[PDB]
């Protein structure tokens, strides 16, 4: 049955979930009653730019994150085609959420043009880089800016390029 | 009274490439990474711990191709394992 | 023939503390770091692998003190698990 | 007993290591023979600089590391005192060594004074930086420039500041 609120994803019997609280004690991060939690997800993606061509296919990942997160029990907020300064400004709003402190973890996913030093905006070119940094989400979402998410898993992802190469070498067989 | 908390802890960033390299992306399919991870997710989210699911989407791209990408997790602060225990 | 291979793949980077921040010394005791990760690595080789072990370190700093840091695991692309297998 | 090769280490029995092979199949990096392998690891060690404090008690840092190392099987290479350039001449020597190719893996070690940018060498200073960024000890270790140490673990460990801050926020117990 895929049906149901977690869709695709494989379900954890409580069997599995009690043999899991066997092989490691206290090394799990506690989880919040199903009832209750107010789980957050934040999702950015950049499809159209200024400058530089077009994401297409953006959306089918878009689709599928946003319905993954969903299943694993958040509440995911989408957000599209900002600059470097709009996202600081969204990921400044999402770390001021009052649900975080209902909450027990969180998924930040990034999803744009990028480069060696960080994430494109909308408006990114060589002449005007518009660039979010890797150091700036962290620092966003760390303990002394986002209290409410103490001592609890902040998972980020991107989706990017981190520079032009093709990332191979060759070798003989 | 006040206690002392570290200030970055509980962090992990699961990146698309290594760097100074690209992350491909089909028109109609998406991103390879960003599908990988969900069909991963949606495999192993009640078995293992994030950090393991990212080391098997790593594991998934070892053999390389026309378009090779080697994903990368960065700035691991987690002091304890993230279970998801879907349907909990 | 040539064969095509990752450039960057099974690294794992282990600092002692999460950036922008400082790593303690004792004048007579050595590094917090060091100390810890000897610790770890004499009780924890033969049967973790290498980035459980990592963590462990990570989660003995849990607790702060009038000295805090935070070792941060970085660049992470191994694709399997390490495992010493001490004696062997 | 602690006499042995391992020392400290505490030993792997037959019966967990088997075990292991268990609960993970063809996801453990391979391990060579004992017998015929040729394990390598390379510690970097500052403690004397020209202008910056003495690092008092690196000493026993540099006698911990390399005696765990050897316990684990490695010929632990100890270097001292070197500047940016000269640590770069000696990770690319060590890049270079034919034992690799009978290795599995290894470990390279840096224990120095840092800064948020990297590693300081002997000759550092604020008007005249001597650094060596975490960039170049991977770029030197990969599959480019050491081709023999191609799908095999690389494990580096920095001891170093990354900054000035204590890195510590409070908040009300």
């Amino acid at each position: 049955t895929s049906s149901g609120s977690e869709g695709n994803v494989k379900l954890c019997s409580l069997e599995e979930a009690q043999r899991i609280w066997k092989q490691k004690s206290a090394e799990i991060y506690p989880i919040m009653d199903k009832s209750s939690r107010t789980r957050l997800a934040l999702i950015i993606c950049n499809e159209e730019f200024d400058s530089i061509p077009r994401r297409t296919g953006a959306e089918v990942d878009i689709t599928g994150m946003t319905m993954l997160l969903q299943n694993l029990g958040y509440s995911v907020d989408v957000k599209k085609n900002l600059t470097a300064s709009d996202m600081t400004t969204e990921l400044e709003a999402f770390a001021h959420r009052p649900e975080h402190k209902t909450s027990d973890s969180t998924f930040l996913v990034f999803m744009s043009h990028g480069i060696r030093e960080g994430i494109c905006g909308k408006k990114h070119s060589e002449q005007v880089p518009d660039i979010l940094q890797l150091n700036a989400i962290f620092n966003m979402l760390n303990t002394k800016n986002c209290p409410s998410l103490k001592d609890k898993p902040k998972v980020i992802i991107i989706q990017a390029c981190r520079g032009d190469s093709p990332g191979v070498v060759w070798f003989k067989d | 009274a006040i206690k002392k908390a570290h200030i970055e802890k509980d962090f992990i960033a699961f990146c698309s490439s290594t760097p100074d390299n690209v992350s491909w992306r089909h028109p109609t399919m998406g991103s390879v990474f960003i599908g990988r991870l969900i069909e991963h997710m949606q495999e192993y989210a009640c078995s293992c711990d994030v950090e393991e699911i990212f080391r098997k989407v790593r594991f998934s791209f070892e053999q390389p191709d026309g378009r090779a990408q080697m994903p990368t997790t960065e700035r691991v602060t987690l002091t304890r394992c993230f279970y998801l225990f879907p349907g909990h």
